[PDB]
């Protein structure tokens, strides 16, 4: 009935009564109010009242990153619409650009939503052109169209305009921190070279390119690397999957000498590998080789 | 004077050859080999101008890679300006299309490299020797492990 209905809706609206007086009786922007009536309508899960609430913070908020983070991930997780998700995605990166989680979530989110190449390429240049505080905002939006260019190859295919696409795209990152990063910051942004890293595991398990990946390992020892165990076990890994144990040798005798933090570690790893197969004398060399480097 | 299809096949497979220490390849100026792949058809993506005359690059012509002045430039870049093909891909070119008159081949040898991470590249430059002749073989550890610029 007419009536019926107008006290099913009533008393359906007593249950915000509090969070409308918290709102009322706070003054502006009411962060915490808000949040406060996010948790809540989260929880009940009306959608059309979440994307309301949220709606309404931004009228007061809009300035913080976090919400539309918050408001976001909601919609990527939740509603997974295109059209009402890379709207706020849209909006997010209007409102506070110099904030770089916002590109890489709208990149995902339009790669979810299987938007063309052409246009996601060009929503990350102007990504590159935002302008971000710190050199390592920088990497991070690197890494982000790295990865969406590489779901783009299929690797049972040997050779593809994809996976070239892929390589100019990383030679293009690691010159573009060698140039741009580095003038701007006197810094690379990527110390531990996670990009190049990034680049060999790809190279190696999925390419069948070890030779690339050792190339790209030295120039990553070469830049400061080596001192590391972590770096060098790394390398180690990734040639005893998709290398020979010739290579490993070499490389953890190398390791050895190199290795300040933690040697004994590399010691014993190296140590390992001849105790399960390797010959007596490489067992033994390897107990001379690791004893040497021990004694100081 | 091989078919299109089987020099595509031929070179495709030969470019995948492993780096083996000693072993010689030679270097084909880019703006040649670019436009012998649109001839035979070699990227399966861009394969309409396979066969035409509009395309035929003629005898390997590695003229930007030698000097003006009579295995010459510095600051070339690999994949940018050359294309590394080993010795049997290289005799091949050369067996179907010619090496221009008045031009020797831009040969180099693969070298075992990296003070960290022992791999191997062609040595397209050299050090002034090579980069793993040692300081006893000069006179007479490698230049790499010692160290000159």
């Amino acid at each position: 009935s007419v009536i019926q209905n107008y006290n099913k809706a009533l008393q359906q609206l007593e249950k915000y009564k509090p969070y409308e007086e918290a709102l009322l009786q706070a003054e502006a922007p009411r962060l915490a109010e808000y949040q406060a009536y996010i948790d809540f309508e989260m929880k009940i899960g009306d959608p059309a009242r979440i994307q309301l609430i949220f709606e309404r913070a931004l009228v007061e908020n809009c300035l913080v990153p976090d919400l539309w983070i918050r408001y976001s991930q909601y919609l990527d997780r939740q509603l997974k619409v295109k059209d009402l998700v890379l709207s706020v995605h849209n909006r997010a990166i209007r409102n506070c650009p110099w904030t770089v989680a916002l590109w890489s979530r709208y990149l995902l989110a339009m790669e979810r939503h299987g938007v063309d190449h052409q246009v996601i390429s060009v929503t990350f240049e102007k990504a590159l052109n935002a302008g971000f505080i710190q050199a390592t905002d920088y990497v991070e939006i690197w890494q982000a169209y790295l990865d969406y260019l590489r779901r783009r190859v299929d690797f049972k295919q040997d050779s593809s305009k994809e996976l070239e696409e892929l390589r100019a795209a990383f030679t293009r990152a690691l010159e573009y921190l060698k140039q741009e990063v580095e003038e701007r910051f006197n810094e690379s942004g990527d110390p531990s070279c996670v990009i190049m890293q990034n680049w060999a595991r790809i190279e190696a398990r999925l390419c069948n390119n070890m030779q690339k990946a050792r190339e790209l390992w030295d120039s990553i020892m070469t830049r400061g690397n080596a001192k590391y165990a972590n770096m060098w076990l790394e390398y180690y890994n990734l040639e005893r999957a998709h290398g020979d144990t010739q290579h490993c040798r070499k490389a953890l005798h190398r390791a050895v000498q190199c290795t300040s933090d933690y040697p004994e570690h590399v010691c014993e790893v190296l140590l390992t590998m001849e105790r399960t197969e390797g010959s007596l004398e490489d067992w033994d060399i390897a107990v001379q080789k690791t004893e040497t480097r021990l004694a100081r | 004077a091989a078919d299109l299809d089987t020099q595509r096949s031929d070179i495709a497979t030969l470019l995948k050859t492993s780096l083996r220490k000693g072993d010689t390849w030679y270097l084909v100026d880019s703006r040649w080999f670019k436009q012998w792949k649109k001839y035979v058809g070699f990227d399966s993506w861009d394969k309409y101008q396979m066969g035409d005359q509009n395309v035929y690059p003629g005898p390997i012509d590695n003229s930007g890679l030698l000097k003006d002045g009579d295995s010459l430039k510095e600051h070339l870049i690999d994949e940018l300006d050359y294309i590394l093909l080993p010795t049997e891909g290289w005799n091949k070119l050369v067996s179907w299309y010619t090496l221009m008159e008045g031009q020797e081949p831009i040969a180099r040898k693969v070298v075992e490299q990296g003070m960290f991470v022992k791999h191997c590249k062609v040595e397209v430059y050299l050090t002034e020797f090579s980069k793993a002749d040692t300081i006893d073989t000069i006179e007479k550890s490698t230049i790499q492990d010692a160290g000159l610029y």
